[PDB]
């Protein structure tokens, strides 16, 4: 229902959601995360890998449900990180969010 | 001590003060209308200078959820007495001259917020 | 620039009318509309 | 299955993939489309009508868009953009919008006569669009 360049951004502090449609946010797309391991397993890795064979491409990662259009004005509300490996395996509680 | 607006009772604007001179009271009339009440308060206007400010009635306790603050374990809630938190500073603009921190519980139906 | 184009090719119509009608003949929309407004005006600001 | 440490490589196929599906210049793209698609269709049709004695209503609608050609002493051909680079010519295709002409006059009696595919204009056209 609603396409991904569309953003949704939650304000916490006051309570506004204030979501964005219009063209012109300059976005970028990202992976998901959803408690401390990544939605892009072996399975997404091995069917894009023989892609140019077959059919799969970049749609299909986003129908998936694994990246994720995110723009600025959305990119302030969510806890990025930099390399999946190195900055969620255990240490001193950082984050971890 | 603050003063709150009251409005009218039928045309439900602002009511100014009035000193009674004839029983020597308080009063607050409506401009429109001839309304008159007796005041309870006995106080008009005050200043705050030092505008103290207390940070914990502007916290709500939606924070917590927030997946961008940070938590910890060392100061668990009061009242239920759990142990994930969260702390952040007050956040707020015209900060006098302090980092002191507020900690809020993490967990429904609490909604704890404390500060050390 | 876009809608300034349309707007002005608009009022070049409405002009063009009104003279035609003023003398009570009935005006052809063919010869009404010009296109030196929309290719012209964007050559012209794609150019510049 | 999660993929620890053997993620360098796994990390640029999803790169190669973004950057096949989606070309450098995809946005340039994508906006001239959707303004050919849908901004020009709601310029023209969110114009009121013209009134002007008996008057007349003159509606638009329906646009047309036709690929780039160069005699729209010549016949119609496509024109490349090589051969326009070449030429100096302006790479560009007719538009056209459907206008029902509307007149009423005294004694009720008004037609709606109508042409189909009025010439309006040329539009550049960007290369490698969807038109
Ligand atoms: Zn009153
Ligand atoms: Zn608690």
């Amino acid at each position: 229902i609603i396409v991904s360049e569309v953003s949704m951004i939650r304000d916490i502090r006051e309570r506004e959601i204030r979501i964005y449609t219009d063209a012109g946010r300059i976005c970028r797309p990202l992976l998901i995360v959803e408690k401390q391991k990544l939605l892009l397993k072996k399975r997404h890795i091995d069917q894009l890998k023989e892609r140019e064979y077959n059919n799969y491409s970049w749609q299909d990662l986003v129908a998936s449900g694994v990246v994720e259009y995110i723009d600025t004005l959305e990119e302030e509300t969510v806890m990025l990180a930099m390399t999946p490996d190195d900055l969620q395996e255990k240490e001193v509680a950082y984050c971890s969010t | 001590g603050f003063v709150g607006i009251r409005f009218c009772q039928e045309c439900n604007n602002m009511l100014y003060p009035k000193e009674d001179k004839e029983n020597r009271i308080l009063l607050y009339a409506c401009r429109n209308c001839d309304y008159q009440q007796e005041a309870d308060n006995s106080c008009i206007y005050v200043n705050k200078i030092t505008h103290e400010v207390d940070e914990l009635t502007q916290i709500i306790a939606d924070v917590s959820q927030d997946p961008t603050l940070p938590r910890t374990e060392d100061h668990p809630c009061q009242k239920c007495g759990h142990k994930e938190a969260v702390f952040f500073q007050s956040h707020s603009a015209r900060a006098e001259d302090a980092m002191r921190l507020y900690y809020v519980c993490t967990a429904p139906h609490c909604g704890h917020r404390w500060t050390e | 620039l876009f809608r300034g184009m349309f707007k002005n090719l608009l009022k070049e119509v409405r002009i063009y009318a009104q003279k035609f009608i003023d003398r009570g003949k009935d005006f052809n929309l063919e010869l009404a509309i010009k296109t030196r407004i929309i290719s012209d005006g964007l050559k012209y600001s794609l150019a510049t | 299955e999660i993929t620890p440490d053997l993620w360098q490589e796994a990390c640029w196929i999803v790169i190669s993939s973004y950057f096949d599906e989606k070309g450098l210049v995809r946005q340039q793209l994508d906006s001239f489309d959707e303004f050919i698609q849908m901004s020009v269709q709601r310029i023209v049709e969110d114009a009121p009508p013209i009134d002007l004695p008996p008057r007349y209503l003159l509606k638009f609608e329906q646009i047309y868009l036709s690929k780039p050609t160069h005699w729209e002493d010549g016949a119609p051909s496509p024109m490349m953009p090589n051969e326009a680079r070449l030429r100096n010519l302006t790479y560009s295709a007719p538009l056209y919008v459907d206008i029902t002409k509307t007149v009423i006059k005294e004694g009720e009696e008004q037609l709606q006569t109508q042409h189909q595919k009025t010439f309006i204009g040329k539009i550049p056209i960007m290369l490698r669009s969807t038109y």
